[PDB]
């Protein structure tokens, strides 16, 4: 079982099931019923993974009735309860969403002997998320990423329990999202404006087939921050930098003194909103420099006017206001990296912010204090940086991590809702992706998911390593914690 | 142009020359020694051409001055050096031996490219280009992790485009027992991991024709006495019992020991053909031996008093005759020759720890034994960033010791352990890294320009890949 279960009490006592006549059905109680799309195609998918007293069928209930069609929330109750005895097999969930997580950790409970024959232990779970958002990024920009590399990482999230798709889409050296609205960035930011492109169909796509594991689609078009690639298509949206008296050459980040670019973005994100379904938006705001802004002579001039003087932690704080405003106007939320906070931006209440930083300005530790203290919710990422690797099963840093081991109240611990792991492309694309993703990502999933009593380095290396061998077996391109084997080793 | 590693001497000229799929031939010159009926080249041939493709040049003529030594194996001192002309309607290859034709096709397929309306074009210019050192090889772990036939053949390939040619094959360790011994077949049987995760004497033959074909030595290594605690599954009394229950290394007590070490490496020695056997001899623990009374009896015999260094000594020494008796040279881990052993004129030392390795190249060369490096090369400790660029800034002749000592150095490896390495990251963990090796190893002491090094070796990245590699990317970028 990974991630491990919040009450999962076990047994000796067997079963034997039947690979050809193991079958789902519903319960005539069910709120699901036949017709289900998530759960249809879930009951098909899992028998392939599997079978690709005794016991014939599996009960699958859902008590809350909300639809197969909508997509899944931050607010989606993902609560269920496994009961297998002599008299029952009963998945009790109560979501949909919950019913998607009690057949994955159904499916780790199928077993096979040295004999061959498959059996399922007598189990009762009551099993539930520590945290509503666990999510996983990935960078498409430093490297493009094709279309089936993004649905095989969904579909080992879902194996590992993950809701939350961190789509960072664009960046500085690439940027390969198709806008309609605009259609000039895509054609001269991305390295090949046809072969690594993200049209609308690869997107929709994306979205329904992370829909379909019950995951949330995150996207993010960072601004001002990390724009390079949107300088081309669209003139004059980037800060021109300069030397001293004249401009030389090198663009720097979004230009926030321009009508043009307000305008712009009210265009570009109204797109965006469209797009994508989920209620949030991740806005960036990472790394913004202001070396370039204060270089610039005409935008000296526009602080002079607007009256904020030689900081311009305010400055960029004119340009999120103005761009929350735009993206709240959608009926969008929205999630933005820790400078926002950290340079006292002007923030709407219901913001959330996205811990990634370590020590500077202060631990990351600290860091959530001062977030949850000053209200705001919070997404921890800092020692989940994946693509920061290290020799040795650094997945032990990532597992022993404690979300809440901060100075503060019990309401206002809860404004800690889950995090993300990292993978930046700055050094990874199709060729290193899944053998430096997992199993290393799912150090986290289990920190996200499981109880905060569930700490064992040594319970943690069985049950992963265990997880590990069961990927391959699934077809997944996992690499070894250590020195071992497993019996069906990867040979593809 | 993006060549790698850099040829010791490129005179390019803007002149464009053409090629055409269905009409370009790459045959033997009417005066070489060798011809059709050599395979090796034919093989090459074939294989070549499909790599290049897959004012016009009609032909490329490869002409072998020298023997060419078709159907032989390689060995350390083969002659790799060759001379490309590409001009029209004839490119003329010429080289001493067959090896130095293997290396000069694979600078030809790296000169071809396609313009931008897809015609097949190859400035026309003038190599003359030689190995810096003889002894270019890649460590690879079969037993800290099994790894399938076909990832170590693919790794030849690797290896045939970024000019190496020595596999280090550490086959056998602690953790398992993957080779098939025809001899003992009791040592894979309740040694290795499984009986599917065995190398079965064809597997290890289809390894070596395959290297063969690509100028690729492989070189076995049998680590003794240390690493060896899967040794001691099919074969009893073998390892030192541990009292005051493990066991330790192999008991250079008794003479068990070495009548199955001689009909062991016997089998070896008939199996490789590759003159050079890798014996180990490190990380060598004396904790188990000196705790066991039977063993502290033959201290007193031959009077070693507490200096185990002496009983390590003795053993290796014992098993050098055997390879020695046999015809066959030696490589060796530097805790033999700091153990103060006798070694045979012509045996190998590999250098592989970091506190001052270059005064170890230093004490080794002073010897007069020939070296080979691999410290700074260890490419399983992984890290963030670039660091292909901390492995080619590493100048080997950097080191105390005369003009004559210079000469003993052979050359180096970079080591890929396996103890978090398997099929599943191999390929991308190795390469590009390994390359930057490569070119150190090949081109020549004052090619250092890191803007350059960079420039060439993401397109050369990118050409493993369209060749089935999967190379890891250096920095941000795509290829195609
Ligand atoms: C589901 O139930 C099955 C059996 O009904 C459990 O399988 C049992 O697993 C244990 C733990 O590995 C096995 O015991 C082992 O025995 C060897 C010696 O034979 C001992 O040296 C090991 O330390 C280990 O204890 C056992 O063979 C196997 N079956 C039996 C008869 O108990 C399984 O644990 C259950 N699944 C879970 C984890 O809930
Ligand atoms: C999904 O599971 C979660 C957690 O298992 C459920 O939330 C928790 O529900 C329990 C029982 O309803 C609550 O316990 C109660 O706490 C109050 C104090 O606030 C106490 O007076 C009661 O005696 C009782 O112990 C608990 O507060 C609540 N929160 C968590 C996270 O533990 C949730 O109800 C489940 N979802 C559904 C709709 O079934
Ligand atoms: C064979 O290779 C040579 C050497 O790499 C290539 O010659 C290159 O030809 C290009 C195309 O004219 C030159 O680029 C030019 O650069 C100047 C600035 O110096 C610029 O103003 C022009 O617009 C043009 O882009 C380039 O200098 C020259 N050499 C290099 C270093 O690339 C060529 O691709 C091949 N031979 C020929 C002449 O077809
Ligand atoms: C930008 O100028 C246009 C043209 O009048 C106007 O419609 C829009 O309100 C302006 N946006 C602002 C106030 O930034």
């Amino acid at each position: 079982l990974w991630p491990w279960p919040q009450n999962f009490q076990t047994s000796d006592q067997r079963y034997v099931l039947y690979p050809n006549n193991f079958q789902f059905q519903y319960d005539v109680s069910s709120a699901a019923q036949p017709g289900c799309s998530v759960l249809d195609e879930a009951f098909q998918r899992y028998r392939d993974l599997l079978f690709g007293t005794l016991e014939k069928n599996v009960l699958v209930v859902s008590v809350v009735t909300p639809g197969c069609n909508q997509l899944p929330t931050l607010e989606s109750v993902e609560n269920y309860t496994l009961t297998i005895n002599d008299d029952q097999c009963l998945l009790l969930s109560e979501t949909v969403w919950g019913a998607l997580r009690g057949l994955e950790t159904f499916s780790q409970l199928v077993w096979k002997s040295a004999e061959g024959t498959f059996f399922i232990n007598k189990t009762e779970i009551e099993d539930f998320p520590r945290f509503p958002h666990r999510g996983l990024l990935l960078d498409t920009s430093r490297h493009y990423l094709p279309l089936s590399s993004i649905l095989d990482t969904l579909d080992v999230m879902a194996y590992n329990k993950l809701n939350v798709f961190h789509w960072h889409l664009v960046d500085d050296p690439s940027f390969p999202y198709e806008s309609f609205t605009f259609p000039e960035l895509m054609r001269k930011g991305s390295y090949n404006p046809v072969t690594h492109i993200y049209t609308a169909q690869d997107v929709k796509e994306v979205i329904e087939y992370a829909r379909l594991r019950g995951i949330r689609v995150l996207a993010e078009f960072d601004t001002p921050g990390h724009t390079l690639s949107w300088g081309p298509g669209i003139p004059g949206l980037l800060t021109p930098c300069y030397s001293g008296s004249e401009p030389s050459g090198t663009f720097g980040p979004v230009n926030p003194s321009l009508n043009n670019t307000y305008e712009f973005m009210s265009t570009f994100f109204l797109e965006v909103s469209s797009v994508f379904p989920d209620f949030y938006l991740h806005l960036g705001g990472d790394e913004v420099d202001f070396t370039c802004w204060k270089s610039n002579p005409e935008i000296q001039d526009f602080m002079r006017k607007k009256g904020f003087g030689e900081d311009f932690k305010q400055l960029e704080s004119f340009y999120i206001q103005t761009l929350l405003d735009i993206v709240s106007s959608y009926g969008k939320g929205y999630v933005v990296w820790q400078e926002v906070f950290d340079n006292k931006v002007k923030i709407q209440p219901d913001t959330i912010i996205q811990v990634w930083r370590e020590d500077i300005p202060v631990n990351y530790m600290k860091e959530l204090e001062l977030v949850t203290k000053a209200g705001f919710r919070a997404l921890l990422s800092a020692p989940w940086y994946l693509n920061r690797i290290s020799y040795g099963p650094d997945w032990k840093d990532f597992y022993v991590v404690e979300p809440l081991a901060f100075e503060g109240t019990p309401e206002q611990k809860a404004l800690v809702i889950g995090g993300e792991a990292c993978m930046w492309g700055e050094y990874v694309d199709n060729t290193n992706l899944v053998p430096r993703l997992w199993p290393r990502a799912g150090a986290v999933a289990e920190r996200l998911w499981s109880n905060k009593l569930t700490s064992d380095l040594t319970f943690a290396y069985e049950r992963l390593s265990h997880f590990r061998c069961e990927l391959l077996r699934r077809g997944v391109q996992a690499q070894p914690l250590n020195v071992g084997f497993c019996e069906q080793e990867f040979e593809q | 142009p993006a060549l790698w590693p850099l040829p010791l001497s490129v005179k390019m000229t803007p002149n464009l020359l053409h090629l055409a799929p269905e009409n370009f031939y790459i045959s033997h010159s009417p005066n070489s020694t060798a011809g059709p009926s050599c395979t090796l080249l034919e093989e090459a041939f074939r294989r070549y051409h499909g790599y290049i493709f897959g004012t016009q040049v009609q032909q490329l003529l490869v002409s072998i001055t020298l023997q060419s030594e078709c159907d032989a194996f390689p060995n350390i001192s083969s002659d790799e050096s060759y001379t490309l002309l590409v001009k029209e309607p004839v490119a003329v290859l010429k080289a001493n031996r067959v090896w130095g034709a293997l290396r000069g096709l694979e600078t030809f397929s790296q000169l071809v490219y396609q313009d931008s309306y897809g015609t097949f074009t190859i400035n026309e210019s003038t190599i003359i280009d030689s190995p810096r050192f003889s002894h270019r090889g890649i460590l690879i772990d079969t037993s800290r992790h099994y790894l399938p036939v076909k990832i170590i053949l693919k790794t030849l390939d690797a290896m045939a485009f970024n000019k190496f040619n020595v596999l280090h094959w550490h086959i056998v360790d602690d953790q398992s027992f993957p080779y098939q011994s025809i001899t003992f077949p009791e040592l894979s049987n309740k040694g290795s991991y499984s009986l599917s995760h065995v190398y079965t004497p064809n597997d290890v033959r289809m390894v070596i024709e395959y290297a063969r074909l690509r100028g690729i030595r492989v070189l076995p290594e049998f680590d003794t006495p240390g690493h060896t605690l899967s040794w001691g599954k099919g074969q009893k009394d073998l390892l030192t019992p541990c009292y005051s229950d493990s066991f330790g290394p192999i008991n250079p007590t008794l003479n068990t020991t070495y009548s199955f070490l001689t009909t062991f490496f016997k089998e070896i020695s008939e199996v490789f053909p590759d003159q050079f056997i890798h014996l180990g001899g490190d990380e060598v623990e004396f904790k188990c031996w000196e705790s066991n009374p039977k063993i502290q009896d033959f201290m007193r015999q031959k009077g070693f008093g507490t200096d185990f260094k002496k009983l390590e000594s003795f053993y290796i020494q014992k098993v050098l005759d055997i390879i020695a008796t046999i015809n066959k040279g030696s490589i060796v881990w530097q805790e033999v020759f700091d153990d103060k052993a006798k070694l045979a004129p012509g045996t190998i030392v590999e250098v592989w720890k970091d506190s001052a390795y270059p005064e170890e190249l230093s004490r080794v060369t002073a010897s007069g034994f020939p070296v080979i490096l691999s410290a700074p090369w260890y490419l399983d400790l992984i890290s963030y960033g670039q660091d292909w660029r901390k492995y080619y800034k590493v100048e080997p002749l950097d080191f105390g010791g005369t003009q004559k000592q210079k000469q003993l150095f052979i050359g180096g490896e970079a080591c890929l352990w396996g103890e978090y390495v398997d099929a599943t990251n191999l390929t991308p963990r190795l390469w590009p890294r390994a390359s930057a090796v490569g070119e150190r190893l090949w081109s020549s002491k004052d090619v250092r320009d890191m803007d350059d090094a960079y420039d060439r070796l993401t397109r050369h990245r990118c050409r493993m890949v369209e060749r089935g590699i999967a190379a890891q990317p250096l920095y941000a970028g795509y290829c195609n």
